DNA sequence: GAGCATCCGGATCCCCTGGAGAATCCCGGTGCCGAGGCCGCTCAATTGGTCGTAGACAGCTCTAGCACCGCTTAAACGCACGTACGCGCTGTCCCCCGCGTTTTAACCGCCAAGGGGATTACTCCCTAGTCTCCAGGCACGTGTCACATATATACATCCTGTTCCAGTGCC
DNA sequence: GGCACTGGAACAGGATGTATATATGTGACACGTGCCTGGAGACTAGGGAGTAATCCCCTTGGCGGTTAAAACGCGGGGGACAGCGCGTACGTGCGTTTAAGCGGTGCTAGAGCTGTCTACGACCAATTGAGCGGCCTCGGCACCGGGATTCTCCAGGGGATCCGGATGCTC
């Protein structure tokens, strides 16, 4: 039911493909946990919001659109999936 | 003797793959866990759509990129190729992080 | 049957075929194109919006969404852009 | 004897509707008068602005021997421009992937 | 004469006393105070804007600005406005 | 005939104008119908963000000798509480100055 | 009437200062003009925006809210000029 | 011989006189004149209150502070001392310029 | 006749390059499911008219923005000497890419089940609107003390002359 | 092996620059006052919105199989990095030019307030036709497969170079 480490779920090759989409040529081996904080920082800053405008609707079930919002609030805008 | 590619061909050869290719690069399922595990965390018994599931995942991925094309200029203003930690960090705060 | 869910869809195909009869069309890029008219018309609308309060004007005109135009859309496709539309209020003037 | 019902897009000569965007900014909420021109500009522009994004896409398709346009496409047509680069500076594109782009210090010798 | 300017500069200086009642102001500094509250009003007023948008709601309610507050102010500063606004809400409703 | 004439404010025991900020979202285009009780929520979080900024502003004052606060110890202010600078890291003050901040390279030994 | 050559007016010991409140110990020579470029485009970017909104206002005075519009409208919201 | 302090103590003295400072740091009427001169490229005869000017050598001033000092950043984190002209086209192109 | 010069030929050492594998591209081949188009519906754009009102125009006024001007140093500038720094080379050491092998859980895909979106109906709580009335914030005047400025002490600091001490070269 | 020579480290003191104490005016902050318009009070119409019921649909849960991704290990080459030298390039200090800055005055262009009205635009009944849900087909494209082309790394071959011998000339 609970769950308490999903952060090692981006595992490290995932982390090297993203790297090599960003133009990296070497990467550290200290580089992976501090993806994997950052990403959690990102992730949790844009689900706040999502379960915010959630909660404001009176649903319970997150829904994309507010995904949408919550990522243009911070000027990250996701195109394709609204409406 | 086997052949062998020198460090850093095969690490192109991946650069140009991984950037021609548009197809996913996390693995959806220990992403989702880890969605609904921060999640749970807010608010209990969350339910997701999985549309909601794909565009957290396509913003993460945009903003991890966004990332380390910072992190390779920044890195080639410091006369390396290899990325530190320290390097994150500076695109961070300059970008105000 | 479902109750209307109103989209930009089809005016793009028809656009589309006017500059290009040939192509086809993936359903998820058209939503990407949805997503972008939706976005600039949200961008020009709380511009105007924003010009009419600081005019202190009631009136949504042509005049200051040219104004936000020239404020949004930079250079190039911000005169071509005015020059079109000039010619569009100008040609629905004359009814 | 009412006339045709003939309607303010093609008024404009244009294909975006007219009717749809003018109720759209009037429950929009951002004036509560609103100019007859101004929603015949702003369908000129957005027509404008799909035409040449569009017109982009086209030729990014062909160039890839494609005659379906995919999000790569528009990816590439858009980041390809510097001047839609200042448009769309912070706006991501599902699966649109980067452009191939590689630092000229880390090719080989 | 001249058309009345509408400002706050008597209400920031009533709260000013209240927390601190042996303390001045500079004129930028209530020049800046202006800004800042109007600033401020804009950004909340125009969230919850977005948000009666958005759940398709045509009035506005306390509601929708809790959330506005809970979704921009970082921080324990959106828990302490949650607590002083409903205990405004709460002492308004019994008066 | 009619009652004695009791400000909203003082119903709510708040500083802010209910009236007057009630007005502003009437006039400010944002919903048709406005809440009874968001304004007063409104003026109430603001009350909160001033009363603690002032409070701020005091204290920094107080540190520099000064009964008027100054522009600059508004900077000092926003920029030595975190939260606020997380509120506002995208302001100009005029005349704020930035915080004292040497890099530790930048010292001498 | 026509001023024709008021960027090299930005002096360089303005620079030095500019860099002395930026925290910048050591200032190489070659920064200056890079400078002058940067806050010319910059300017050039605001008083743009400044010169829309005063058409718009049909003013041939040009007016500090509509230069703090300018301002947010870019993202370097000012205070303290009757916001 | 005649007193001189070795370089930077000064430097470092005007740091702190001019970051404990508050008034503008540049001169006001070639600022005038320029943004006079530059507004007169987009239209002709325009009129300036002053406060607007003040305003915009205000926003002007702390621009110029925010990029150097992220031109600090990168200097500090290419282990030098010393700013060069690519620390500022590095700053403006990963603030998004 | 002998000695030298020199040219040719072979030894040798260092530098290029072709060849083989391999990863991707490109050309067919196939089968498939999203796109595009046809059809039926419906609701929203349009037409027409009406009534109310928002802004354009005119006009006046006053005020602040520009222009001119005269001192008045602050600051820009520039040069000169110096010392600190960017940087380049080079050695060194170790960290991560390449590659192979083994594990595994991701994913497909297949099936059961229900939680909640969400949608229509109902009935009602609240709020714009209007009218009247009035009092709090704004304009404006005034005065006044907190702070800028100025000057006299006082201490930080910052750099260099002074003094004691350890490592090492030649007799 | 020791004493003299040279490089190191700790220490004191002066000069400067910034703080700091106190006197002084001044003007911007603060408070008193007329007012009027914007806020408050009361009643009405009416309508968005909360809530009950349903349903179905989309999410959640679980189970087998396979494999491609993940993970672990070995090896090594590549890259970060430390250190030293070196030449340079601003930093700082002294003198100089100037031009910004302040105080003063005049003109005025246009910002802004006030009165008119007339164009213009929301509001509403009727209606219809444009636009969206449902459906169905197929061909553009995803997947598979084989050959070409190009990239890459290396072992070797080829060129460059230098030196020794022979021989013809020459003295």
């Amino acid at each position: 039911k609970v769950l308490r480490d999903n952060i090692q779920g981006i595992t490290k090759p995932a982390i090297r493909r993203l790297a090599r989409r960003g133009g990296v040529k070497r990467i550290s081996g200290l580089i992976y946990e501090e993806t994997r904080g950052v990403l959690k920082v990102f992730l949790e800053n844009v689900i706040r919001d999502a379960v915010t405008y959630t909660e404001h609707a009176k649903r319970k079930t997150v829904t994309a659109m507010d995904v949408v919002y919550a990522l243009k609030r911070q000027g990250r805008t996701l195109y394709g999936f609204g409406g | 003797k086997p052949h062998r590619y020198r460090p850093g061909t095969v690490a192109l050869r991946e650069i140009r793959r991984y950037q021609k290719s548009t197809e996913l690069l996390i693995r959806k399922l220990p992403f989702q866990r880890l969605v609904r595990e921060i999640a749970q965390d807010f608010k209990t018994d969350l339910r997701f759509q999985s549309s909601a599931v794909m565009a957290l995942q396509e913003a993460s991925e945009a903003y991890l990129v966004g990332l380390f094309e910072d992190t390779n200029l920044a890195a080639i203003h410091a006369k390396r190729v290899t990325i530190m930690p320290k390097d994150i960090q500076l695109a961070r705060r300059i970008r105000g992080e | 049957k479902r109750s209307r869910k109103e989209s930009y869809s089809v005016y793009v195909y028809k656009v589309l075929k006017q500059v290009h009869p040939d192509t086809g069309i993936s359903s998820k890029a058209m939503g990407i194109m949805n997503s972008f008219v939706n976005d600039i018309f949200e961008r020009i609308a709380g511009e105007a919006s924003r010009l009419a309060h600081y005019n202190k004007r009631s009136t949504i005109t042509s005049r200051e969404i040219q104004t936000a135009v020239r404020l949004l859309l930079p250079g190039e496709l911000a005169k071509h852009a005015v020059s079109e539309g000039t010619k569009a209020v100008t040609k629905y003037t004359s009814a | 004897a009412r006339a045709k019902a003939k309607t303010r897009s093609s008024r404009a000569g244009l294909q975006f509707p007219v009717g749809r965007v003018h109720r759209l900014l009037r429950k929009g909420n951002y004036s509560e008068r609103v100019g007859a021109g101004a929603p015949v500009y702003l369908a000129a522009v957005l027509e404008y602005l799909t035409a040449e994004i569009l017109e982009l896409a086209g030729n990014a398709a062909r160039d890839n021997k494609k005659t379906r346009i995919i999000p790569r496409h528009l990816q590439l047509a858009i980041r390809n421009d510097e001047e839609l680069n200042k448009l769309l500076g912070r706006v991501t594109i599902a699966q649109g992937g980067v452009l191939p782009n590689i630092q000229a210090v880390l090719l080989p010798k």
